[PDB]
């Protein structure tokens, strides 16, 4: 029933969850079990993040109880001094009046001390058994095991430098519309009830049903982006920014559900720079764990290609890939590449089509580049992907199509699993200008005669279109009205 | 490097502005980490794991319904910034959508306000706002931030038990706390670093301690203080010796890794994430240099993750985590030191064979062993590659080389260093900051929360508004020095003067006359848009209506 | 050791539900590598062998179902 | 009806007019500002004048510059920023 | 003025 | 020995002109390539450049109160370093030069 002795002494007890979980119950019976357990007790085991701090503040305030067996050797001040001209200008002068600046009644002393020090120690089991049971020498390892984002356990992958009390606990908690990170459900609770506004800082450069993008700058939000981090590295193994976050801007893909609050729940984010001579357009990718294979990350790289396109450049990712970045993402090139030899051909048909294949139009690939936004070292990876450019025995390489139909075939494959697309209609963006100072606020090592007035009068040369359909057109039809090669070559 | 991250002319030529003529009728990890020769790693390019799970209870699901008390004074007060628990005013799903992605529903906006103006507020709520905001001038602009912990939960009730007779609620015991650090933090950011007296005291501090128990980080050495990673004392445009300011340590931008130089005042590692608290390294007893985070969050010194050999840097342009202390050998952290004989961390051993008498990097610094990282670079030293390479060189007491003189009084000025702190481990002048750096609260902190108290209407005993400053600087003391509140402003006043500040007034006084002048036209530009819409879209009507009158 | 298991199996079962879930919070909170115990919070059930636990904990045991008993 | 249409001339007008009235205001109070640092610059001598597009205070109270009092139509920004402006710009010229 | 990317290259 | 006074207000002499440019050089493209027969290409069109005069109103009006209160803080602190230098100077027969 309840409880259950068996014939060897092994007792089977039930109970509820939703009481034993409590906040209310825990902290009720910790009160009264702490003191029944001997404070003689040698707990000669590991060591706690708990039973450190508690242990330290102990050997600071001098008080004669130990447990630990790691002394200190440097937990106090060096030289203990009370001459020093610290104590005659009290608050640095800030404060002027005696009666307001006198101390005599806000000194702790032995008394208080001690019931402080008691009402942390009666805690312990609670503070236990909410900060390290789940719901579902050894200093050198995490103990971190498990990130409660939205209401998930993601275990983590790689260890990010959390600080040295959330890495010897081994659970942490944190809340999406802010990235804050607390050790404690009850603190976590405490703070969902302050928390009030539902959406992360920054513009809202597009929206589409429910996705939708915010550009939070880098220098302007410094704690955000400083969480943000320490998140990502968690699951990127290979990255190394975590505190000089401002010559950066973050991208954050929100995905909307409906107090009556508008709800957006963070689902994955891409990064980017301000200024880089390396030609790159992204710097690190990521979506949390709880999609499944949904098309997000594809949606993310669409999207850098749109910016670079709308910024009229070529770029590339950050090049120290990863094993799962590849794989996904040597896919987006064979199906872009796919698109645009589909794209050439129906806009050849409608011309070709009283005409005779006698004449072979010549494709190029920065006439490919132009159109897709990635480089011709990119272009050739999509081809080789796709079978499709031969290097056959003046016509040193080709592009040899054997039939239409295993690139549409491939293409409509594809299709078929409804991911999300970008429309490039609903971009409400403009590309960043940067002044004297590159985006930061910082170092001095251009001069002041920017001035900036310029970018308005850029209406004037019509040739540099501002649309994206426009210049596709173009190279679309401009660069293929040459005649075409004879096919009277082979066979 | 892998094929798919080189060039494309490693092809032969393909130009890619030479023409091509379209016509018509699992695994591939491709090579190293680096140069080496073409390999398949299918067994590498893995990617599974364990799982993920979801859970089945709410945070709001585990929790005691009770209620034993109410507040009689300014409850919208609390109801506005809290979670007021009912069933507040919402919409419905067939129109949210509808209404704020519609035809005339704009994006959002950093510059939107933090509230929901389509709903309203009362008159009382803005009355009892001002109310508040009333009680102290840094009190403008206010939001509870503090958040509630499991030995806060056990206060309380003393406190209900003692004074305030079951009258204060979680809600009011954050209100003054985060009152509390509010004026701590508007009390400290005014406090003037230092002048001519105080910077001879401190570097005449600084000699007379060097001279007499020796020093490693710099310090004492000369007048003007050298690196705190390579002793270097020179400077140059390419890297500076860049001061930090709650310690007093220098360092070279390379040689620590400031990639820039920040406008106001510069804080490392130490002071930055945690406080000047005198921290753990893990190698090493003494703690005060130039520190570094690992892999996990423990505090490493620059001059020691270099010279142990199994230690090494994870970027060479930040110097970020330092990596590599799960495997280093048992025997180093087996070995035991010889200046100071204390049985923590790990130590380095003698050049010269035939002699096996190991200590800490910076118990040889402080002693004057020879030390000398020869013809390398900070950077190569850092790599970890520099295995295959030649080696540095350190020597012990007896093994020093022809010239470098004698160290028995380097080695008792250590011991005696170590043993003058294994002693202290066990016109009105007042005290106003603990020994650990942490401050005491004043008289004037107790006088606001008794005012606090008032306003929100509960009996309010000063010894009652004296318990609470009290355990504030307990509480602050608990934690290490973090403030307990996550907020902080990027404003350092501090070291200015006082002809700098009249010039910034100056400036600031010509930046403001000019904002007004843009604004004007800000607003006019506004108003044109307004027109220039009305216009539109009545001459699309009546255009409409005279190409078609029916 | 010198706890009657026993008596402690018998007077473990004389208890209430929050005093029970008293034992559960306190057995989980120290605990060391010798000791076998299984906590299922998926359905909440608990499962504890005597023979394995040390003496600290089995006179601290003994003491609250002594005082929480009778 | 006729009436119904007829009495949207006027207004149409009137529009206008209020748009037209609102580009010469915009022109003039730009027209004014660009120039005001120079107002501020020539009339303690006073030679920390400018604005906050171009202005700085690099220069030294021994040098007196004239490009800011004289400046081109392309700066006007917030007039830049409409269709008929531009309109009108690339016609005359 | 020198870029540095977000990223550490490879070990080996 | 003084570093450029220009140097300190990076929030208002470098990075808001260069939002306030970018914004209405969105507004001039909206302008621009707005359509005449799409009624909603206009509706779409006068609604985004509602917004974005709605944008730059805020963002001037934003900086001029970050100025006013670096004011305040200016003038607090030259009281509060007067201040300290004087009370040092009381007792300066402490130090040990
Ligand atoms: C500069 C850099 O790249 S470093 C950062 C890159 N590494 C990381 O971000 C680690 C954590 N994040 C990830 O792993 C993510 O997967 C990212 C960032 C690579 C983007 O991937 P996601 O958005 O999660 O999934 P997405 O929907 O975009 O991919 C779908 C396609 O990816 C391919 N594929 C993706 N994942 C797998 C997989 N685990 N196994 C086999 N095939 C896969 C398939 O083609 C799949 O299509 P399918 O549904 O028909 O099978
Ligand atoms: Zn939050
Ligand atoms: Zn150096
Ligand atoms: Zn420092
Ligand atoms: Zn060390
Ligand atoms: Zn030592």
């Amino acid at each position: 029933p309840n409880i259950e002795v068996s014939e060897e002494l092994k007792v089977r007890i039930k109970y509820d969850s939703i009481k034993f979980f409590n906040f209310e119950r825990l902290i009720s019976k910790s009160s009264v079990i702490a003191p029944l357990v001997n404070k003689n007790i040698t707990s000669s085991g590991p060591l706690i993040g708990f039973q450190r701090r508690v242990n330290r503040l102990k050997q600071t305030w001098d008080l004669a109880t130990e447990n630990m067996e790691y002394p200190y050797s440097s937990d106090n001040t060096p030289f203990r001094d009370n001459d020093s001209w610290q104590w005659y200008v009290p608050y640095g002068g800030t404060i002027k009046k005696m009666k307001d600046f006198s101390t005599k009644r806000t000194l702790p002393t032995w008394e208080d001390k001690i019931k402080f020090l008691t009402f942390l120690e009666n805690s312990k089991s609670a503070t236990y058994i909410n900060g390290n049971v789940s719901l579902c020498n050894k200093v050198w390892f995490s103990q971190i095991e498990y990130i409660v984002l939205r209401n998930y356990e993601i275990k983590p992958w790689y260890t990010s430098p959390f600080p040295e009390h959330i890495n010897q606990n081994k659970m942490v908690f944190i809340c999406e519309f802010c990235l804050k990170y607390m050790t404690s459900r009850y603190t976590f609770y405490r703070h969902q009830l302050k928390c009030l506004t539902f959406k992360p800082p920054g513009n809202e450069i597009y929206r589409d049903g429910k996705l939708s993008v915010w550009e939070i700058d880098g220098r302007e939000n410094v704690l955000y982006c400083q969480n943000l981090c320490l998140l990502a590295k968690c699951f990127i193994n290979s990255k190394t920014l975590y505190y000089d976050v401002e010559p950066f801007i973050f991208y954050i893909l929100t995905e909307r559900e409906d107090q009556n609050a508008a709800k957006f729940h963070f689902v994955g984010y891409f990064s980017k720079e301000k200024f880089n001579s390396n030609d790159y357009n992204l710097s690190c990718i990521l979506t949390l764990p709880i999609y499944q294979r949904k098309g997000y990350g594809q949606f993310l790289m669409e999207f850098s290609y749109l910016l670079s396109r709308k910024e009229s450049k070529f770029g590339t990712p950050e090049k120290p890939l990863s094993d799962l970045g590849l794989l996904t993402y040597r896919t987006f090139w064979k199906i872009k590449c796919a698109e645009v030899l589909l794209k050439l051909r129906d806009s050849a048909r409608r011309r070709s089509n009283n005409k005779n294949e006698d004449t072979f139009q010549q494709v190029s690939l920065n006439d490919i580049a132009k159109l897709t936004g990635m480089i011709p070292t990119d272009v050739v990876f999509g081809l080789e992907q796709l079978q499709v450019l031969y290097r056959h025995k003046d016509f040193n390489y080709i592009i040899k199509i054997d039939s239409w139909n295993r690139i549409e075939n491939i293409y409509k494959t594809w299709s078929s699993k409804n991911y999300p697309r970008v429309k490039y209609d609903k971009l409400l963006w403009e590309p960043i200008i940067l002044g004297p100072s590159f985006g930061i606020n910082g170092m001095m090592n251009e001069d002041t005669v920017s001035s900036l007035t310029e970018y308005m009068c850029d209406y004037k040369n019509t040739n540099n279109d501002r649309l994206i359909y426009q210049a596709e057109k173009r190279v679309l039809e401009s660069i293929h009205d040459r005649k075409g090669i004879p096919r009277s070559k082979f066979s | 490097k892998l094929r798919e991250e080189k060039h494309f002319q490693d092809f032969y030529p393909d130009l890619n502005a030479d023409t091509l003529l379209p016509f018509i009728v699992s695994v591939q990890t491709k090579e190293l980490i680096f140069k080496g020769r073409v390999t398949t790693e299918p067994l590498v390019l893995k990617k599974n794991e364990v799982e993920f799970q979801k859970c089945k209870i709410t945070t709001n699901e585990l929790k005691g319904k009770k209620n034993p008390y109410c507040v009689r004074f300014n409850e919208s007060f609390i109801s506005r910034y809290y979670h007021i628990n009912k069933v507040r005013n919402r919409k419905s799903y067939k129109q949210q959508q509808k209404e704020f992605d519609g035809v005339e529903a704009p994006y959002f906006t950093k510059f939107s306000s933090k509230e929901a103006p389509n709903i309203t507020i009362s008159t009382s709520t803005k009355s009892a706002i001002q109310k508040f905001a009333s009680i102290s001038p840094n009190l403008v602009n206010f939001k509870p931030q503090y958040d509630m912990d499991e030995q806060d939960e056990l206060y309380l009730h003393y406190l209900n038990k003692r004074y305030f007779k079951d009258q204060m609620s979680h809600e009011i015991f954050e209100i003054l706390m985060t009152t509390l650090e509010t004026e701590w933090f508007h009390i400290e950011k005014h406090i003037p670093s230092t002048n001519s007296l105080i910077a001879r005291h401190n570097i005449l501090r600084d000699c007379k301690n060097y001279e007499l128990y020796g020093s490693d980080d710099g310090t004492g050495l000369s007048m003007d203080q050298a690196c705190a990673v390579c002793l270097g004392t020179d400077s140059d445009n390419l890297n500076t010796i860049v001061f930090c300011d709650g310690c007093d340590i220098a360092v070279h931008q390379e040689c620590y890794g400031i990639i820039f130089i920040p406008e106001g005042k510069w804080l490392c590692r130490r002071c930055m994430i945690s406080k000047n608290n005198f921290a753990t390294c893990l190698m090493c007893p003494s703690h005060t240099g130039a520190f570094k985070q690992t892999d996990t969050g423990s505090w490493v010194h620059n001059i020691c993750a270099l010279w142990l050999p199994e230690l090494y840097f994870s970027n060479l342009h930040y110097m970020e985590p330092i990596e590599g202390v799960q495997n280093v050998s048992v025997s180093r952290w087996k070995l035991n030191c010889y200046i100071c004989k204390k049985k923590m961390g790990a130590c380095i051993q003698c050049f010269q064979r035939n002699c096996f008498t190991a200590y800490h990097v910076t118990c040889a610094r402080r002693a004057g062993l020879y030390m000398s990282k020869g013809k390398c670079t900070i950077q190569e030293l850092a790599s970890n590659q520099f295995s295959q390479k030649y080696s540095v060189e350190s020597f012990c007491h007896k093994h020093a080389p022809r010239g470098w003189q004698t160290s028995i009084e380097g080695i008792n000025k250590a011991r005696k260093y170590f043993s003058l702190l294994s002693t202290l481990q066990t016109f009105n002048k007042t005290i106003w900051k603990t020994p650990n750096q942490t401050p005491v609260a004043p008289h004037v902190f107790a006088e606001i929360l008794q005012k606090v108290v008032d306003f929100f209407g509960l009996a309010n005993p000063p010894a009652g508004a004296f318990d609470i400053c009290k355990y504030w600087s307990m509480k602050r003391e608990l934690t290490g020095g973090t403030p307990l509140t996550a907020c902080f402003e990027n404003n350092s006043l501090g070291s200015l003067t006082e002809e700098q500040v009249q010039t910034r007034i100056d400036f600031a006084n010509d930046q403001l006359e000019d904002l007004y002048r843009l604004k004007e036209l800000t607003t006019l530009v506004k108003k044109r848009t307004q027109a220039s819409n009305s216009l539109s879209r009545s001459r699309k009507k009546v255009f409409d209506i005279v190409k078609s009158p029916q | 050791g010198s706890v009657d298991l026993e008596k402690l199996a018998f007077g473990l079962t004389k208890l209430n539900e929050d005093d029970l879930v008293g034992v559960v919070q306190m057995v989980t909170d120290n605990k060391t590598p010798e000791m076998n115990v299984t906590n299922n919070v998926e359905e909440g059930e608990f499962i504890i062998d005597l023979y394995s636990l040390p003496e600290g904990l089995l006179k601290s045991l003994w003491d609250y179902v002594k005082k929480n008993t009778e | 009806l006729k009436a119904e249409l007829k009495k949207s001339l006027q207004d149409r007008r009137e529009q206008e007019d209020t748009f037209d009235n609102l580009q010469q205001e915009i022109y003039d109070k730009e027209t004014e500002y660009f120039s005001h640092n120079s107002n501020n610059n020539h009339s303690s001598k006073s030679h920390y004048s400018g604005n906050i597009i171009k202005g700085f205070d690099t220069f030294s109270k021994s040098h007196h510059s004239h490009a800011d009092s004289a400046f081109n139509n392309n700066d006007r920004i917030f007039s830049l920023s409409s269709a008929t402006y531009v309109k009108q710009q690339h016609g005359q010229s | 003025r020198k870029s540095t990317g977000g990223m550490a290259p490879r070990k080996q | 020995s003084d570093s450029d006074i220009r140097y300190s207000f990076l929030s208002t002499l470098d990075h808001l002109p260069c939002e306030l440019i970018r914004s209405l050089r969105l507004m001039q493209t909206i302008d621009l390539f707005k359509n005449e027969e799409d009624e909603p290409g206009m509706e779409r069109a006068c609604r985004d450049l509602l917004l974005v005069a709605t944008y730059i109103n805020d963002l001037v009006d934003d900086q001029i109160h970050f100025l006013k209160q670096h004011k305040k803080e200016l003038e607090i602190q030259k009281s509060v370093t007067k201040n300290f230098n004087s009370s040092l100077e009381n007792i300066k027969s402490k130090l040990t030069l």
